């Protein structure tokens, strides 16, 4: 009576308010260390 | 360790559980209204007794938390409202007596039939007949028969049935340590534990006893006028000095005098406000109809409605190929899903009632946040208070001649706001002294005042005492008379509508005051006035977490019900009406009736 099973479900229907709406989140996440960097943005130069 | 903190675990849950399924059970009764089958039908029952079923549950597993070791207030009111059991405490016998008993007595009052005494197949019912027959043909006798024949039909029918009914209600009170019925309806609006703010069960007789003194004035002058233009309207019935008979009021049972305006318009000759012409000039339709509300609530400052509402609620009568029960109600499915369903015409009166929906939507939206147990009114009587105060703002003419529905060249005087006054005292002014005397009249037949022998005889001496009406044909205690009512045939507070009428007029002097208008209260705007707006929602995000009183007095400053708002707005009505009074009597004579030559 007191002890519950913790989850619960994300009932979601085409006709919900939009504070209610489904949004979808993706989180990036950096680190500034010094350490052999592997992954940055390119770069393009003009011509000879 | 501790109790309160169990309680509120226990509502943390029951808020998450019946979210959902008050919202599955919502989302039925919209797909079955608005679309009328037979499986629809079976869907509502499954939904309906799913939820009893967890009402019940949750009631008989929560009820063995004691009341006496709760210190917030709020788990205190939520485990009070959840903990009231209804009829289960009562014997299972009798409590199927009763649910017997009432579906067999809404039947009877929703099915009941009167034939003319010429034609035995030809038979008519109340909704859709006799209402009009008396609502809309001048002649004594089809009104006479008509009012007699439905009594007849359906008070001795419904007299038994409705002695049983109070019997059982008084066990009913007694098993929940109330004294009587009328002490469990006047439950509603009861507060304790709030310093300032208190109430008692009988306080709430006495206000309206104080208040209903205070009124009379202004009825019995009315009445008295009535009473004249019925005179001049109908020579031979009844006496300059006696009581009016039911059957000549308007309605079934003469709770509103609005049908009399076109026997007693003061001046017939001026135009009446009606903005149809318009409506159908400029190609208005729902949509925009709903668009101009949407503004109007938009202009002091409360949100515009959700997109779900403008997507998936039916503004429209669905064709002919599905049926719907269109009366003007708002639904609250939860989840923050809003609902608007009625079928909308191009009218000036289906333009106030969309305007009193969406009041209603916006109400019920304000306490959205609250918890489960509390999104409700502070008591029952603020949601159509709020509904029709919207409708009255719109109605000035100052309103429509803004938004363009009137020609600013129409002129104003004296005539056109003296009829619009009177109809609006026709409407309003002729309800309250029913209303009181049919709850005062419940409230002593449950306390039990009143020997069974002489519930008719008392109550019709009563009524010509007080509310001036007299029977045409003496009646015996072989009637139920009191259950051709809907509201008393179907188990419902009626105190609810003065309650409304007080709460409406005191809000809008209150808004008015805060809106910096100058003249006459019924040209007033609370347009353009975001002060007006943010004082309304000041009131309307509590919801009913705490006292009636105190959200009262956040709106108006006062914490108990007042008349000075009635009489100030029609005190331009009061002065004319008195002065028309001057060649005529004032009063009523109880001795007098139709049937006594
Ligand atoms: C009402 O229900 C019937 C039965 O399924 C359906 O055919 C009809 O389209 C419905 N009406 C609507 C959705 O307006
Ligand atoms: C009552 O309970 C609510 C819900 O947890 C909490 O927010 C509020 O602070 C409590 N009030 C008191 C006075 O403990
Ligand atoms: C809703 O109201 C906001 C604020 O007044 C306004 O900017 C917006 O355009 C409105 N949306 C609609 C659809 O009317
Ligand atoms: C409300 O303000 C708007 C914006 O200036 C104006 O167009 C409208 O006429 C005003 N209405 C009233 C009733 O003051
Ligand atoms: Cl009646
Ligand atoms: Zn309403």
């Amino acid at each position: 009576p007191n002890c519950y099973f913790p989850l619960q479900s994300y009932g979601f229907r085409p006709t919900y308010g939009v504070g209610h709406q489904p949004y979808r989140v993706v989180v990036l996440s950096f680190e500034l260390l010094h350490a052999p960097a592997t992954v940055c943005g390119p770069k393009k130069s003009t011509n000879l | 360790s501790t109790i309160e903190e169990q309680a509120k675990t226990f509502l943390d849950k029951f808020n998450h559980e019946a979210e959902d399924l008050f919202y599955q059970s919502s989302l039925a009764s919209w797909n079955y209204n608005t679309n009328i089958t037979e499986e629809n039908v079976q869907n509502m029952n499954n939904a309906g007794d799913k939820w009893s079923a967890f009402l019940k549950e949750q009631s008989t597993l929560a009820q063995m938390y004691p009341l006496q070791e709760i210190q917030n207030l709020t788990v205190k009111l939520q485990l009070q409202a959840l903990q009231q059991n209804g009829s289960s405490v009562l014997s299972e016998d009798k409590s199927k007596r009763l649910n017997t008993i009432l579906n067999t007595m809404s039947t009877i009052y929703s099915t009941g039939k009167v034939c003319n005494p010429d034609n035995p197949q030809e038979c008519l019912l109340l909704e859709p007949g006799l209402n009009e027959i008396m609502a809309n043909s001048l002649d004594y006798n089809e009104r006479l028969w008509a009012w007699e024949s439905w009594r007849s039909e359906v008070g001795k029918q419904l007299r038994p049935l409705y002695e049983e009914y109070v019997v059982l209600k008084n066990e009913m009170a007694r098993a929940n340590h109330y004294e009587d019925y009328g002490d469990y309806w006047r439950g509603d609006y009861e507060v304790n534990g709030v310093d300032g703010y208190d109430y008692s069960r009988g306080q709430l007789i006495e206000d309206v006893e104080h208040t209903f003194e205070e009124i009379k004035p202004l009825y019995e002058h009315l009445h008295a006028y009535v009473r004249a233009k019925l005179m001049n309207a109908y020579p031979s019935y009844i006496s300059p000095i006696g009581c009016l008979p039911a059957h000549l009021l308007g309605d079934m049972w003469g709770r509103f005098w609005t049908n009399l305006y076109s026997l007693t318009v003061p001046f017939g000759q001026k135009p009446n406000i009606d903005v149809t012409d318009a409506m159908v000039d400029q190609a208005w339709d729902a949509q925009r109809i709903f668009k101009e509300a949407e503004k109007f609530f938009v202009s002091v400052g409360l949100p515009n409605m959700t997109q779900g509402f403008w997507e998936n609620s039916m503004l429209t009568d669905p064709g002919n190929v599905q049926k719907a029960v269109c009366h003007p109600t708002a639904w609250d499915l939860g989840k923050g899903d809003f609902r608007i369903l009625m079928c909308t015409k191009v009218t000036m009166d289906d333009f106030l009632t969309a305007h009193h929906e969406m009041g209603h939507i916006q109400y019920d939206m304000a306490y959205a946040a609250q918890p489960f147990l509390l999104r409700n009114g502070a008591n029952e009587g603020f949601h159509e208070a709020v509904g029709e105060i919207m409708s009255l703002s719109a109605a000035t003419p100052k309103h429509l001649k803004s938004i363009g529905l009137l020609s600013p060249d129409f002129q104003e005087d004296n005539e056109t706001e003296i009829n619009f006054l009177l109809k609006q005292a026709l409407t309003i002014v002729g309800t309250l002294p029913f209303t009181y005397m049919l709850e005062k009249w419940r409230w002593m037949v449950f306390k039990g005042e009143i020997p069974k022998d002489q519930w008719m005889k008392k109550w019709w001496e009563m009524k010509r005492e007080i509310v001036g009406v007299v029977e045409p044909v003496p009646h015996d205690e072989t009637y139920c008379d009191p259950a051709s009512l809907f509201h008393v045939s179907n188990d419902y507070s009626f105190i609810r509508y003065y309650t409304r009428t007080l709460y409406q007029f005191q809000f809008q002097e209150a808004l008015c005051q805060a809106a910096k208008h100058e003249g006459p209260l019924h040209k007033c705007d609370i347009s353009n006035s975001t002060e007006a707006g943010q004082k309304l929602f000041n009131m309307l995000r509590l919801g009913k977490s705490e006292p009636w009183t105190l959200a009262l007095e956040n709106v108006v400053g006062a914490k108990n019900m007042n008349v000075r708002p009635l009489l100030n707005y029609f005190e331009p009505l009061f002065t004319w009406l008195k002065d028309q009074n001057k060649n005529s009597f004032v009063g009523w004579s109880t001795d007098w009736s139709p049937y006594a030559d």
